[PDB]
RNA sequence: CGCGGCACAUCCACCUUGUGGUGGGUGUGGGUAGGGGAGCGUCCCUCAUUCAGCGAAGCCACCGGGUGACCGGUGGUGGA
RNA sequence: AUGCCGUGGUGUAAAGCGUGGCAGUGAGACGGCGGGGGAUAAGCUCCGUACGUCGAAAGGGAAACAGCCCAGAUCGCCGGC
RNA sequence: GAGGAGGGUGGUGAUGGCGUGCCUUUUGAAGAAUGAGCCUGCGAGUCAGGGACAUGUCGCAAGGUUAACCCGUGUGGGGUA
């Protein structure tokens, strides 16, 4: 149902594929949870960015 | 019309060499030494400024940590304890009770005792 | 009076003087480089030593014959529209 | 003073009833023979300019 | 005397000490409250945070001075890079009286 | 602002560190610290707080057995050659002072303010100091918490 | 004007050899970085008026006298004369009360009488004709005094 | 992240519902070659007004100010 | 496996495409992986890599340090993580 | 106003930490690469053309516009090639 979604890492060495899905979760700087809703295409994301991101589901 | 350059570039050239006063060598004498030295001087301040957040900073962390110590605690487990308690003063007023008050500083460490939980493990 | 006199705004635009200063156009003026534009300009012709598009491509067929017979026209709808009424026109009367 | 038209390149280009310039498709001149009629009615006409030889062409024309 | 909390920072004043904090929202004469975190009365410190929400410190809004002339010139090396631009930090001045 | 370094304002205590059984680098990081003076909460780089050092016993602080006769004090000369190697052990049992007074000086700082300091650290080897003008306060050392 | 080297005198030696003096390589003692050596972009004669359209310029023209007549300041008038021997003491006197003001255009007409011959040496007074009649000069006058005379013909040569 | 102060871009509620401005939300503000925009200062001509042998420019010193180019004040020098 | 092309859905601010003005650039370096030539070599040379960084990027770590790791500086703070 | 306590600018600055000049050119310079001993004055993107292109602004409008020239003395009025 939730994800809450943070940077935990900045965005220099990441390649391509993680900066854009960083711009389509909606993450700008680091300390910047944003919620991600229903979990087909945002876990394919959130499996393309894990070192950067850090998921602890909110309510 | 002919212009006479001279004043238009005098401007900054009395600009800088005021703002260049009490330079050891050709730097408060001559202009593009000056200059040169204008340059090297901003971009110290500027870096001394950000610099000098965290140097006052650790300096801080080592006064706190040596009033600690006096107090038998370190200074991870003083900010751990001044953590858990909550009192949200931060290094530079925790070092000026530490400096001023012996007595409130004790207070303080007797409140991050307090509240340490109980080992290394957790 | 003229002490009340200003262009559009949008006109009166600002010269650009190049080499004046690290802060606006600097050192290069726009040829920023040690190239051959960088004291001169190539011409629109030059085109590295390969055959300019105008020199690979045929020159245009047929000639331009001497005795054109040019004429200027007259819009048959449009003389509608420059004559509503009408009833008497003539060359002189279209120019 | 008075700008030349380079004049090469207006032997060879034609400004056409609106803002186009139309070249010659044309290695359709010396050796026919091997060429097929294909590739000669592919090299019969007069090619609208594309984007990458323009800027220079209309300069050309001028 | 209390560490008040101000601006992000936190202030060490007892009462009638002058504090150059930030361009709190004021002008002079009308008072404002600040908050504390943590109240000495030299033997009775307040450290537990319920108990210093109640203690607000208060003073008077006055002068609303400016910081001094930081000049910065950024400037890079060879790579020709002059960026010259200066700051005065908007300030004021505080009492207090707490 | 701090209020702690000043004009006069700084304390002058004094201190004896028995250098009985100790080893060698806790007994020089000991001084070192006492020397500049970071024992001291109302401190600063810029000044000298900070307490006379005395330590006493060096004649016997513990080194590791194998460092004895291993570890080596050069000490150049400029002139070509003239690398003067020497162990601990013949320094040990020539100067231990020397020795220690070499490690502490190794952990302060490298600046004028080191001299500054350093001015102010006495060693020696027999048990006896000569500076009891003062009162000497034995400061042994103890790790502390956490 | 000023001399471009080509123009400076002299300077058609290159002195100091390329190599071997441990100088710069000069080319000229008129070299633009020399002194006394040429302009470069320099000031030369131009002759600069634009060439701007009749019609702007007439329009620009009565717009100017159309303030003019709007806010009530064109005093058109017979004869700025006492009628046939020039005398300014008059003039001044039925100009300076015909305006009121400081600056006066005053356009008579090629005739002297004491038009454009004695009404001069009044500063803020300038005098035109009724077809040299331009924009600066209605701008930078606050009275526009006419003759009837200029009015009329004015009128009915720009119909 | 906090707290203040500038700037830019999109967006709405607005004033005159495109010009130009009020409030806000969001994003943004390293930078070379280079591109755009906005600007400081020198001098000359006009219009307006204004200061000046009671002291103009220039110069020097101090005290201030602007986000930058730079600006003003004050005193000393000077003498248009 | 990847990558590539398409379509379908969700997300995302200027990202895209068309057409002009104005440029620059066309000596690249190292580093990761994949390969060539080298000798199972080079701080080598030449390629690939919606790989990175320097170029053109400062700050922290690397003793010192263009290319390594953390991180992309709008200014201020004697504040925090 | 004295020896002064609080305080404020101004010399200087014991002492600590940070820190590899400017330029040009370079993959890369503090560079043991170039250039500069210093100060003051001068030194580099201009202008001409009823030029070519694109654009901002302004006349007039299926038009716009005059060139040489003629009248006049403010650059004003004619001049339809």
């Amino acid at each position: 149902s939730q994800l809450k979604i943070t940077q935990v890492r900045s965005t220099i060495g990441a390649r391509w594929k993680q900066r854009e899905s960083l711009r389509t979760l909606g993450l700008r700087r680091i300390r910047h949870s944003v919620i991600r809703e229903d979990n087909a295409a945002t876990r394919g994301l959130i499996a393309v960015v894990r070192h950067l991101v850090e998921v602890e589901p909110a309510q | 019309a002919r212009v006479k350059r001279a004043v238009n570039a005098h401007k900054k050239r009395r600009s800088i060499l005021k703002a260049s006063r009490g330079y050891r060598g050709q730097r408060s004498r001559l202009y593009r030494k000056a200059k040169e030295q204008q340059l090297h001087s901003l971009n110290y301040a500027y870096r001394d400024r950000r610099a000098r957040k965290g140097e006052f900073r650790k300096l801080w962390i080592a006064r706190i940590n040596a009033a600690a110590r006096l107090n038998d605690i370190t200074y991870n487990r003083l900010i751990q304890g001044l953590k858990a308690a909550g009192v949200e003063v931060d290094r530079k007023n925790l070092a000026d009770i530490a400096i001023s008050d012996p007595a409130a500083f004790t207070a303080l460490v007797d409140v991050a005792r307090a509240a340490l939980p109980e080992d290394v493990n957790a | 009076k003229l002490h009340d006199l200003r262009p559009a705004r949008g006109s009166k635009i600002a010269r650009t003087r190049v080499g004046r200063g690290d802060g606006s156009k600097g050192k290069t003026a726009g040829r920023g480089t040690k190239g051959t534009r960088a004291r001169k300009q190539v011409p629109v012709t030059f085109e590295g030593g390969q055959m300019p598009i105008h020199m690979r491509l045929p020159k245009l067929k047929g000639f331009r014959n001497r005795f054109r017979t040019e004429y200027e026209i007259v819009n048959v709808g449009d003389i509608n529209r420059l004559f509503p009424q009408g009833g008497a026109v003539g060359v002189d009367d279209l120019v | 003073p008075k700008a030349k038209t380079h004049s090469g390149a207006s032997k060879r280009f034609r400004r056409t009833g609106t803002g186009k310039i139309v070249r010659q498709k044309a290695n359709r001149r010396h050796l026919l023979e091997h060429k097929p009629s294909t590739r000669t009615r592919r090299l019969d006409g007069r090619t609208v300019v594309a984007a990458n030889d323009t800027k220079r062409v209309t300069s050309l024309l001028n | 005397y209390a560490i008040v909390k101000t601006g992000g920072k936190q202030y060490k004043v007892a009462v009638g000490d002058v504090v150059k904090v930030e361009k709190l929202e004021s002008e002079q004469g009308e008072k404002v409250s600040l908050p504390v975190a943590l109240v000495v009365d030299g033997a009775t410190v307040t450290t537990d945070a319920k108990a210093l929400a109640k203690v607000a410190v208060t003073g008077e809004v006055l002068g609303h001075t400016k910081g001094p002339k930081i000049r910065i010139h950024k400037f890079k090396n060879k790579t020709g890079y002059h960026k010259r631009q200066g700051h005065r930090q908007q300030l004021t001045v505080l009492k207090v009286t707490g | 602002p701090t209020y702690a370094p000043k004009a006069g304002d700084t304390t002058r205590s004094w201190y004896v560190i028995d250098a009985t059984d100790v080893v060698l680098g806790r007994l020089a990081v000991a001084a070192a610290n006492l020397l500049r003076g970071k024992h001291k909460p109302t401190f600063a780089p810029n000044v000298d707080g900070g307490d006379f050092v005395i330590v006493i016993n060096a004649d016997k602080v513990a080194i590791s057995g194998d460092k004895l006769q291993h570890k080596m004090v050069y000490r150049h000369s400029g002139y070509p050659g003239g690398l003067h190697k020497r162990t601990i052990g013949e320094l040990m049992q020539r100067h231990p002072d020397r020795v220690v007074e070499k490690a502490i000086l190794g952990m302060l700082p490298k600046n004028r303010l080191s001299r500054q300091i350093q001015r102010k650290l006495r060693v020696y080897a027999g048990p006896e100091h000569p500076h009891s003008a003062q009162q000497p306060v034995p400061y042994e050392l103890k790790q502390v918490a956490q | 004007s000023t001399k471009t080297r080509g123009e400076v005198s002299g300077g058609g030696r290159k002195p100091y050899r390329q190599k071997g003096t441990g100088r710069a390589r000069q080319g000229s003692t008129r070299a633009p970085q020399f002194t006394g050596g040429g302009v470069v972009h320099g000031p030369k004669p131009r002759d600069y008026s634009q060439r701007t359209p009749k019609k702007m310029i007439a329009a620009a023209l009565r717009g100017a006298l159309s303030d003019r007549a709007r806010n009530g300041r064109i005093h058109a008038i017979t004869e700025l004369v006492e009628g046939q021997n020039p005398s300014t003491k008059s003039a001044r006197a039925f100009l300076a009360s015909l305006t009121e003001r400081k600056q006066v255009l005053v356009v008579i007409g090629r005739s002297d009488e004491a038009g454009a011959k004695s009404v001069r040496n009044l500063p803020g007074v300038h005098i035109l004709a009724p077809d040299q009649l331009n924009t600066y000069d209605v701008l930078r006058a606050d009275d526009v005094v006419f003759s009837v005379e200029a009015l009329n013909a004015y009128i009915a040569a720009n119909t």
